[PDB]
RNA sequence: AUAAACUAUGCCGACUAGGGAUCGGGUGGUGUUUUUUUAAUGACCCACUCGGCACCUUACGAGAAAUCAAAGUCUU
């Protein structure tokens, strides 16, 4: 539906499926009715996970408007389960964050709240992706030359949901952010 | 209180957004109205007069000289009523340069008048 | 109390012990920038990966000679009769030299802003 | 308010360090011992951590030398 979107202009084949897909679940399942009633979308992006296996395994990340971010997290688990069953693709939900500029301030009487800074915004996604479960340990490494590796500590009891998305996440992050992100289970 | 606006952290949570929501949490909560709900109650009241981060320095620092005023021998008391002081002043400025008028308070009956309600 | 020799005097203060570099100041567009012109001409390794309060941006691996000490300097003039003259700071004419000046335009190097005939402040000087 | 008012050694900003030495937290603890028909706890100890304690020490840097992990410290 153009309903469950904010720009409401035109959707992409991916964005379209997602729209009806969502509208589907609130009609089909009575429990997601309440939460999905609320949920609005901002935009959706598809990414291809290209491995050396010449295998094409894609997944899609959806941007939930910040207004419905509360709600999105409220049922996050069940939502993603059904969306993956109903789209046969890997699903990730993020918040639509707007980044502010560092030196491009223009409103004399306006301070750039840290809440929307590049460090904090880009650091956000990681929490968002592994979503259902939040990480235990986060770390940075400096390879000699000058690389920065983010080996992140993930909870053991979540090996299920997280082990699979594991590669997608890495790849989406490298695309949005620019950060290599290896995980480690503890 | 507002320093102790977050004795909520004790039995409610979670420091504290709610007032925004970033690295959020996992528990009941009924949103901004859950906050404001009793977060407005809080100090059995409200405030704003000015200005906590001083409305304390000036206090501890106020009574802080009753002894000085009577004892008068605890020079090892003046040696601090000077400091709690240079402090109670050192604040002012960042308000004498911003939040508190442009003289008084930023100068106030400081040294002295037990203020004020 | 002075982010310059602060950290260049840790690289400096390090390679003399010999090692694999360490942490430093907090970041500074400038710190990072010198800790650029360095790498870009050689000397250092790979500026690094920290992010905190202002602790952010980088550590920075060592590598190579880089001997000895990045130069900190604490005045600021430049151009023509100048630059050439404070090129006496240098560890010898016949190449070697590098004087990481500050150039009206660009935080540049003894030559890197000898470039388009530039000048200004004297930020520092390497190897 | 003089001073047989002192590490004859500055520091707003810190390393060559260690080793040990002391007082915090956090671990293990294994050691004790409380609690007290058994403990847990509490203590004692033990190690181990990290806090920072001060010191002490020179496989380093000095300076003009005795000494210095500084006065080490950017052709001196």
């Amino acid at each position: 539906a153009l309903a469950k979107f904010h720009k409401k202009q035109s959707l992409t084949k991916i964005e379209e499926q997602v729209g009806s897909a969502l509208v589907e679940l609130q009609n089909t399942h009575p429990d997601l009715k309440t939460s999905l009633e609320s949920i609005i979308l901002t935009q959706v992006k598809e990414f291809q996970i290209n491995k050396t296996n010449k295998k094409a395994k894609s997944a899609v990340l959806i941007y939930v408007h910040f207004q419905s971010y509360r709600v999105l997290l409220s049922a996050a688990r069940k939502l993603i389960i059904e969306l993956e069953k109903k789209l046969k693709q890997i699903v990730f939900f993020t918040a639509q964050r707007k980044i502010e500029s560092k030196w491009v301030k223009e409103h004399k009487s306006q301070q750039r709240p840290r809440s929307r800074c590049l460090t904090y915004v880009y650091d956000a996604l990681l929490d968002d992706l592994l979503l259902p479960s939040t990480l235990i340990g986060k770390r940075i490494r400096a390879r000699l030359d000058g690389t920065s590796f983010y080996r992140i500590q993930l909870d053991q009891n979540d090996r299920d949901f997280l082990e699979e998305k594991l590669d997608a996440i890495t790849h989406i992050y490298k695309t949005v952010t620019t950060r290599e992100v290896t995980f480690e289970f503890k | 209180e507002q320093i102790v606006k977050y004795a909520r952290k004790g039995l409610t949570p979670s420091q504290i957004g709610v007032l925004l929501r970033d690295a959020h949490g996992v528990t009941q909560a009924r949103v901004i109205t859950g906050n404001k709900i009793m977060r407005i109650l809080k100090s059995n009241g409200l405030a704003p007069e000015i200005p906590e981060d001083l409305y304390y320095l000036i206090k501890k620092a106020v009574s802080v000289r009753k002894h000085l005023e009577r004892n008068r021998k605890d020079k090892d008391a003046k040696f601090r009523l000077i400091l709690i002081e240079s402090r109670i002043h050192r604040l002012a400025r960042y308000y004498r340069t911003v939040a508190v008028l442009p003289p008084n308070w930023k100068y106030e009956s400081a040294t002295a008048s037990a203020l004020v309600n | 109390s002075s982010v310059l020799a602060d950290a260049l005097n840790a690289i400096n203060n390090a390679e003399k012990t010999g090692k694999r570099q360490v942490l430093i100041r907090p970041s500074s567009k400038v710190i990072i920038k010198f800790l650029q012109v360095m790498q870009k001409h050689g000397y250092i390794g790979e500026f690094e990966y920290i992010d905190d309060h202002r602790s952010g941006k980088i550590v920075v691996q060592l590598n190579g000679r880089l001997n000895k000490c990045g130069v900190i300097s604490p005045r600021f003039n430049v151009k023509i009769g100048d630059i050439e003259k404070w090129t006496a700071n240098l560890l010898p004419a016949r190449q070697f030299g590098y004087v990481i000046l500050t150039t009206s335009a660009g935080i540049m190097d003894h030559e890197e802003a000898r470039r388009k005939h530039v000048s200004g402040k004297i930020l520092g000087f390497v190897y």
